[PDB]
RNA sequence: GCUUCCUUCAGUACCUUAUGAGAAAUCAAAGUCUUUGGGUUCU
RNA sequence: ACAAUGCAAGGUUUGUAUUGGAAUGGUGGGAAUUUAAAACCUUCCCAGAGUAACAAUUGGAGGGCAAGUCUGGUGCCAGCAGCCGCGGUAAUUCCAGCUCCAAUAGCGUAUAUUAAAAUUGUUGCAGUUAAAACGCUCGUAGUUGAAUUUCAAAGAAUCAUUCUUUUUAAAAUCCGGAUUUGUUACUUUGAGUA
């Protein structure tokens, strides 16, 4: 069934993004999901999304700018360290110069430039250009 | 060259109403004749000319009721060799008939290709931007972005293309066959297009419009 | 260095053999109704042309402006 | 026993034997430069290769990382010594930027045909 | 659906409010002797719930009380040993076995009972995992029947 | 879905099918079973030493109209009797009908090669003169 | 009370349409795939 | 190798046939040294190239694939050809000669192996029709598993962003102040490794 509800989120994103579109319900909300959009945010991709709690799993819905190419879980969540990095991001995404590669890292998550940085590498989540 | 300009955009670039085939591109202008390209690339004035191939010469079989029927299509890359990468192909009777043809469908096809950089920006553009995939048939190849001192690493074909295309510096792959020639050609020429197509970062910014040709020189095509 | 130009609406961005995309131009009026001089301008990606959805995009972007006044 | 007296492949061949234009330039390069086979080249373009490869590996790595500073560094200066920067191209960025003209101006041969002392290349030799 | 082809979503869904509705008059003792006493006469949680939902004017036994029905029957010590559910699956199990004994030719019959089985064996483990079974009880097609009392 | 698990832990379903499949992989087959060893006459090697038996022409397959110069050799190692082509313009003269000839492959690991009907080896020194040399002559003659 | 019309569920086909796919035939799934990783069994 | 003329082509210079002085290893013999003793290495001194006979081969020239629709011979024969193909009297493929091409003191052939092979596919294949969805469902191991539990907030530096400081609950500990709080995976630092 849902299994990775965070993919299923990224897909649906895509798909709005792929047709267009500007608003966008991506239908249960994750803790994880949504610092993944707090991210993504940041670094520009994505505009406001207005959380709305039900009493359930929450639904978000998203206000996109149509500036996304893709953006992707990459489920099996390898563990990854800071050396096995940079083999990883040339893998992925399309330039060094851009795209991110979001790691859930102890020190919460944040893209691989920011782990490097940092230090720790983790677990990888996902990624957008 | 004096030819009679039959299209509204030829006729404007008869005089001198246009700086650049930059300024076509940017309002997305159909270029009917090839008589525009050539002006926009001749050997005096201009910098850089059209080198131009004849990459394939396919011969290529009707089979009518009496025997078989040989037509030849022709493929041409031409190429600036810095931002403009063209690709033709033509399917006619005689050979050099069907290399002209097919100079002509390239000059028509002829587009601009971003050129960036790998790491970090010093002087002049060389690979691509970043990794850019075609597909055409069952060929699909993915120019990925190289180092400076690297050469377009990739077959014979795609390196004549690049060549042209004024990427210095590529890796290439290629799912699908690539014997097919024609196809892998229109494959890289694709990718190659993606190029400005792609919407980096960079590009974030709303910069105002330009004025298209046939507002801001309506008057001009009034008299005519 | 051409940088090319972004749909108005949907932002995509639109190369050189697009055609099928279009920069629809809107006349200005100046009190009376008579035509002002200024042009406010629209470029349209050729994708929502192929969709339909570029009328609900002018729509959309006349709303944004104060050219014409009910959204959808 | 066997000696330990470690030994080395200095030059790889091409890969695609009879690719034309590649052939074009190697032969030009041999021209140019007096050299004696294509050997000669492929040697050169090794020695190239290797410093190529260590500057991309370099890149990778972010600057003040220990690594990318020494190792980096080291390069710069050897490659400085060689001959092949000097003052406004030494930045590790740059290295990449070398060609086989680079590398072949600095072989004792062109030096000397350069420096007067012989009327060509080959003379040189 | 868990056994068939069916992917129908039919449901209840509770609204927002979580906090009781203003027209509810019921203090929370008294519907709690109401849900005891429903209890006694046989209705089982799911039922009692209904009709405390019709005949009595109560939407939600959450809502009037902190806990819920099941809870409270624990509470009050009339909570059956064999979870509803489960008893329920147990009960058509028996049914379809009669089924089988009379009419020994039925496929159709054959085949759904080995799911109820099935399904019986997912839910008995389950319970087990928690601790509303005990350990000790695999479920058996010559017991079973006597179990459902 | 792919087909293939992606699991984190699961590993053991990924490495298991890819070890049972790989046999299905024809030239990996050819090189792991046992049966090489076995049903080679060569019996891995790169080439075998054998007296000639019969100086005997093949004639080639149907679109090509030719009598292929054949040696049947059999093998001092492995007492295998296998047909070796002899190349050369005029080159089944140049040995004796029981001479210690060197027989190589063919060029095809076993799979026979070209106009020939599974002729998969190659004659390639007589008396140890080689089969080249005395086909070139200006090189060598056949000692006996 | 039944009948229609509206909306909606679950079936279930068909039609046009794909800056979606495909080697094409075709496909609202064969789409969201070199912008390659939702899960999983089999081959 | 170099320079003269002779010849050549190019917008006077490069290129290439006669001459002819310079250079030098190789090879031969002495030493100096080397070495346990020799031999080599290097070193010096005598010898010492013009067809510089001090003589470069190997495999190719239809395509793949760089290089001949050059000359004779053969005539579905002999043969070549990894593959497609060539040969049935113009063979650009055989056998030669000439010319050219590649790599060159090396260059072929064979068998194995890696890459080419995203043709074993974790990255990374394919399964309507090309090889391939078990007839169907249940099912143990296996793999996979909704959301939820401290979210946040404020100040200083830098070119909207980066790095830093401070506090916002509860319990135990220490003389109102100050300081410990599930396990493992994972990750980071180490330590220790010929
Ligand atoms: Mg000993
Ligand atoms: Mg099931
Ligand atoms: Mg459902
Ligand atoms: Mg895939
Ligand atoms: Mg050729
Ligand atoms: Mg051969
Ligand atoms: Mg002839
Ligand atoms: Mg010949
Ligand atoms: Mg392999
Ligand atoms: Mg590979
Ligand atoms: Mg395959
Ligand atoms: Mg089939
Ligand atoms: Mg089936
Ligand atoms: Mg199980
Ligand atoms: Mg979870």
């Amino acid at each position: 069934v849902r299994m990775s509800v965070l993919a299923d989120c990224l897909k649906t994103i895509n798909n709005a993004e792929k047709r267009g579109r500007r608003q966008v319900l991506i239908r249960p909300s994750s803790k994880v999901v949504i610092k993944f959009l707090q991210y993504m945010q940041k670094k520009g991709y994505i505009g406001s999304f207005e959380i709305v709690d039900d009493h359930r799993s929450g639904k978000i819905v998203v206000n996109l700018l149509g500036r996304i190419n893709k953006c992707a879980v990459i489920s099996p969540r390898y563990d990854v360290k800071l050396d096995e990095i940079e083999k990883i991001i040339t893998s992925i995404l399309p330039s060094r110069l851009f795209g991110h590669l979001i790691l859930t890292t102890p020190y919460g998550i944040m893209d691989h430039e920011e782990a490097r940085r940092k230090h720790t590498g983790g677990k990888v989540l996902g990624f957008f250009f | 060259k004096n030819w009679v300009p039959v299209t509204k955009l030829g006729r404007l670039v008869k005089e001198g109403k246009i700086v650049s085939i930059e300024e076509i591109y940017l309002h997305s202008l159909p270029i009917k004749e090839y008589q525009i390209i050539d002006y926009f690339f001749q050997p005096n004035e201009c910098s850089h000319p059209l080198k131009d191939d004849v990459v394939k010469i396919m011969p290529v079989q009707k089979q009518t009721r009496a025997g078989q029927r040989t037509r030849f299509k022709a493929f041409v890359a031409i190429g600036d060799g810095n931002g403009h990468c063209g690709l033709g192909v033509k399917c006619a009777k005689e050979v050099a008939t069907a290399i002209r043809g097919a100079i002509i469908s390239a000059k028509l096809s002829l587009i601009p290709v971003r050129r960036g950089y790998w790491g970090n920006k010093i002087g002049d553009p060389h690979t691509v931007p970043m990794k850019v995939s075609g597909k055409c048939g069952s060929v699909r190849i993915r120019l990925v972005p190289a180092p400076r001192g690297t050469q377009i690493v990739g077959a014979p074909t795609t390196k004549k293309m690049l060549n042209f295309a004024g990427i210095k510096d590529c890796f290439s792959s290629s799912c699908g066959k690539t014997k097919t020639k024609g196809n892998f050609l229109r494959a890289i020429f694709n990718a190659l297009s993606k190029t400005y197509g792609y919407l980096t970062p960079d590009l974030w910014k709303v910069t105002n419009f330009d004025k298209s040709p046939y507002e801001e020189w309506s008057d001009f095509l009034e008299t005519y | 260095i051409y940088i090319p130009r972004k749909c108005s609406a949907t932002s995509r961005l639109i190369p050189a053999k697009e055609h099928g995309a279009v920069q629809i131009n809107v006349g200005m009026v100046d009190a009376n109704g008579v035509y002002n001089g200024k042009t406010e301008t629209f470029a349209i990606s050729g994708h929502v042309r192929q969709n339909g959805e570029s009328d609900a995009c002018l729509n959309r972007l006349m709303y944004e402006k104060k050219l014409l006044s009910f959204q959808n | 026993p066997k000696s330990y007296r470690n030994y080395s492949k200095t030059a790889r061949n091409p890969k695609r034997p009879f690719e034309k234009e590649r052939l074009d330039q190697e032969l030009k390069l041999i021209g140019e430069y007096g050299l004696k086979n294509k050997r000669e080249i492929w040697r050169v373009q090794y020695l190239l290769a290797k410093i190529r490869s260590a500057a991309r590996y370099l890149l990778t790595l972010d600057e003040k990382s220990s690594k990318r500073i020494f190792q980096g560094e080291a390069l710069l200066r050897r490659m400085v010594r060689q001959g092949l920067l000097g003052e406004n191209e030494e930045k590790l960025d740059y290295v990449l930027g070398l060609t086989l003209p680079k590398l072949l101006e600095r072989r004792l041969q062109t030096k000397v045909f350069k420096l007067g002392l012989a009327k060509s290349v080959h003379h040189a030799r | 659906r868990m056994y068939g082809k069916g992917k129908g979503i039919s449901s209840s869904t509770l609204p927002y409010k979580r906090k009781q509705p203003s027209w509810l008059k019921q203090k929370p003792s008294e519907i709690e002797d109401a849900i005891i006493k429903l209890a006694k006469k046989g209705q089982t949680p799911s039922q009692i719930g209904a009709t405390l939902r019709d005949n009595y004017g109560i939407p939600q036994v959450k809502s009037v009380t902190g806990n819920k029905i099941l809870r409270i029957l624990r509470a009050q010590g009339i909570a059956t040993t064999i979870p509803e559910d489960l008893y329920f699956l147990i009960k058509k199990a028996v049914s379809m076995r009669k089924h089988l004994e009379k009419n020994k030719k039925d496929k159709d019959c054959k085949f759904r009972l080995i799911l109820t089985e099935s399904k019986i064996h997912r839910i008995s483990r389950y319970y087990k995992r928690k601790k509303l079974l005990p350990s000790n009880w695999k479920y058996q097609s010559s017991t079973a029947s006597a179990l459902i009392a | 879905g792919s087909g293939k698990p992606s699991g984190l832990r699961a590993a053991r379903k990924l490495r298991i099918r890819r070890r049972t499949q790989r046999w299905a992989d024809k030239s990996y087959k050819k090189s792991h079973l046992g049966t090489r060893w076995k049903s080679n006459p060569f019996r891995g090697s790169s080439h075998a030493k054998g007296i000639v038996v019969e100086k005997v022409a093949i004639e080639a397959k149907q679109p090509n109209s030719a009598y292929r110069k054949c040696v049947r050799v059999q093998l001092i190692k492995n007492g295998k009797k296998i047909t070796a082509f002899v190349p050369g313009d005029g080159c089944l003269n140049f040995i004796d009908e029981n001479d210690e000839v060197l027989v190589s492959g063919f060029g095809r690991s076993g799979h026979s090669v070209g106009d020939l009907p599974g002729v998969k080896f190659k004659v390639v020194k007589v008396a140890r003169v080689s089969l080249l040399a005395l086909f070139k002559e200006k090189k060598e003659k056949p000692r006996s």
